[PDB]
RNA sequence: CUCAACACGGGGAAACUCACCAGGUCCAGACACAAUAAGGAUUGACAGAUUGAGAGCUCUUUCUUGAUUUUGUGGGUGGUGGUGCAUGGCCGUUCUUAGUUGGUGGAGUGAUUUGUCUGCUUAAUUGCGAUAACGAACGAGACCUUAACCUACUAAAUAGUGGUGCUAGCAUUUGCUGGUUAUCCACUUCUUAGAGGGACUAUCGGUUUCAAGCCGAUGGAAGUUUGAGGCAAUAACAGGUCUGUGAUGCCCUUAGACGUUCUGGGCCGCACGCGCGCUACACUGACGGAGCCAGCGAGUCUAACCUUGGCCGAGAGGUCUUGGUAAUCUUGUGAAACUCCGUCGUGCUGGGGAUAGAGCAUUGUAAUUAUUGCUCUUCAACGAGGAAUUCCUAGUAAGCGCAAGUCAUCAGCUUGCGU
């Protein structure tokens, strides 16, 4: 995917800021209704991150569901973040 | 279907490959020290002073643009 | 491209689509419900369409 | 005192009529008048598929049937005991909407 | 609102439904075997009828927080309107969903 | 591709569907390694050429972009690509029937057998009985849904009825027919729907081994298992489906693609043969006025659904408004056959309306290879259909329309419903 920085930062953020994204299956689908880049960003991006780790996908009803796993969080505070900060539910 | 015949003249031509010049961001350079703009600026305000507008044949073209920004001279 | 998605799709059989297979025969959109008919008779019992008589 | 409404709606005939039954307990356990509960005449939907995929076999057809109940009480009430009558009755496979006027 | 109750009560099952499809899909190691939604005003709620609740509860809160996320996600609900709860299976001897699963992944352990 | 393919794939395809044909884009090729590469890995584009094309496709030109891409090597992913004779699930069929199987005992070296049967009876391996078997299990029945009955219970301005006010007409004598969105009161026969009651073949008579039953009459809303369904065994088929599925193994393909998307076209093309149907061949009829009667249902919030009423128009339709998220409005769906009065008059005629010409509209981005509706004109075969062959036993056959599915538009189809 070419995806300008600017559009990974908007992805990447908003999966540190909630811990999960569903996001629709359908390509071509024009500003995904969550995150304000388009929905095919959102599902390449995260196919990119399911492939090395970092996160678990599950597909139901055309839709998926992205759920952040353990070795995910860590490394998306470097890429967004400082430390001491919580992503998931974990947050009591 | 079996195979495919590409009746069309047989091009697997691609795109010119963002064609790949040597150095290019000069103004000009005198001696000691000072530089002048050639290839002017736009008239853009969401083109801050650091856009060339490039001269084809008789028409000034922006690349931070999408498609068209024509001051013509 | 600008002429990639650009046929409209506002009426017809491209248009809609199942929910659970996204196919585009044997739709059933009776009250709303958009779910083919083989999707329909899998998961009719957990709808609430029983069969009585 | 006000006019209220309170419409019931429900595909299970067990759970809804001692939901209403609970409504008018709880209206003349403190008496007011009760407009009690008119039942609309049963709704039957109807989904008439084939049988099968591929259409291979003798053309054989079912039919599905989703029965909606519906029960619509019109009370009066002080505006104090209305939320709580609102509220203990919730019973799942029942949808009770209330009518302000 | 601003529905009617045909077109009402039948979105209640379709919804119920993906619900039911996503648990199995989901919560498959953990010996799903049922939903039911309790629509109440003031946070609606869900119950998840499966075996091993302390795996379906994760570690200080996690693996149901995502849940309750990826739920009110998907079928844009406001945020707190519903809660997922777990209390475990009645008798799970004699459930066949719980036991057809049993039976699933006994086979993908290589067993006659 | 016999029943068990051929109005079947919910398959009424203008684009989309779409799988096929002539062509054009794009990667939506994740990740890992290696190379190029901040003296720039790469991306996008005005105008012109070019192109079906306002596709920067590709080229001319020279701007922009900046480390995500590119190239190569492995893979990944997708596929309405193959195999239904590798499979799952679903379905059809054997099979509109009554059938199937353990345990213990008995027979036989054994495969197997008896149980599960001579007779009578039943819709039924349903029973009476007989009995080297006894006691059982599934199927049938029982069950559930629905249609019939309730002047009984529970009450209803989202269903009615009567009285009462106010009011219209006619008669006048106190009556008859109406109107009045809640004027008020009362009630639940009709309507609705919860809980119930009700049929058990009841009573009598006749038949048989005197049993299981059967037949006739009376009563009853109901006497065929009260009617109709739903459900529905053991064993199977190389039955259908990979083109319902992000069900799936193996094979194929994977960048000039079999992925996907866009413009066009095709699936509808006609010497001809077949299957389901529609309209007919007229007088028990056609046409014109007039009467006027259902039941099942469907319907729109961030979207234009069902549409009343007024106005315009020959019509189709248009327009201004309104009601309805619905026992409330569309809608009493004022349906059609049917009924009454008249015109026709045994003539392929005023039966029939195929084929064709011209115009007006509506849906749609788009109507040509007529989407469909309407108006005028054109006026074909067909005079009751050979051998064959289908369906059907009572509110049934047949006639007659209506709603829903598919749908934006298109019903000569189907699923139901009433007359």
């Amino acid at each position: 995917m070419l995806m300008p920085k600017e559009d990974r930062n908007k992805i990447h953020q908003y999966l540190f800021q909630e811990g999960v994204v569903v996001a629709k299956k359908d390509f071509n689908q024009a500003k995904h209704e969550e995150i304000d880049t388009k929905n095919l960003y959102v599902i390449k991006a995260l196919q990119s991150l399911t492939s090395k780790g970092y996160v678990k996908t599950q597909f139901s009803w055309q839709y998926y569901y992205y759920t952040l796993t353990e070795e995910g969080v860590e490394y998306l505070r470097e890429y967004l973040n400082l430390p001491e900060h919580i992503v998931p539910g974990t947050y009591i | 279907r079996k195979k495919k015949v590409y009746t069309t003249p047989k091009k697997i031509k691609h795109k010119h490959k963002a064609v790949k010049l040597a150095v290019l961001s000069y103004y000009k350079v005198d001696a000691e020290g000072k530089v002048t703009k050639l290839r002017r600026e736009c008239s853009n305000p969401t083109c801050g002073a650091g856009v060339f507008l490039a001269n084809h044949k008789d028409r000034l073209y922006c690349g931070k643009c999408h498609s068209v920004y024509k001051v013509n001279a | 491209e600008n002429v990639w998605f650009s046929h409209p799709r506002r009426y017809g059989k491209g248009s809609r689509q199942c929910r659970v297979c996204s196919s585009h025969t044997g739709l059933i959109r009776k009250y709303g419900l958009n779910i083919c008919r083989q999707c329909f008779r899998e998961k009719a019992n957990d709808i609430g369409f029983n069969k009585f008589r | 005192i006000i006019k209220i409404r309170i419409t019931l709606t429900s595909t299970k005939v067990k759970q809804l009529e001692n939901v209403s039954s609970n409504i008018v307990k709880n209206a003349e356990q403190h008496n007011l008048v009760k407009k009690g509960p008119v039942r609309l005449p049963t709704k039957v939907l109807k989904i008439s598929t084939r049988k099968t995929p591929n259409g291979e076999g003798s053309k054989t057809w079912e039919t599905y049937e989703m029965r909606i109940h519906k029960r619509y009480i019109d009370l009066e009430a002080p505006v104090q005991i209305v939320k709580r009558i609102t509220q203990i009755t919730i019973e799942p496979g029942v949808d009770v909407e209330v009518v302000v006027a | 609102a601003l529905i009617s109750k045909k077109r009402k009560l039948v979105a209640d099952g379709v919804f119920y439904a993906e619900l039911n499809e996503f648990f199995t899909r989901e919560l498959a190691e953990e010996g799903y075997s049922g939903v039911e939604v309790r629509v109440t005003p003031t946070k609606t709620e869900v119950i998840i009828r499966a075996t091993r609740t302390q795996d379906v509860l994760g570690e200080n809160g996690r693996r149901i927080n995502e849940l309750t996320l990826l739920v009110q996600k998907r079928f844009k609900y406001a945020p707190g309107t519903i809660v997922l709860y777990a209390e475990r299976v009645q008798d799970r001897g004699l459930s066949a969903v719980a036991q057809a699963e049993s039976m699933k992944f006994k086979l993908l352990n290589g067993l006659a």
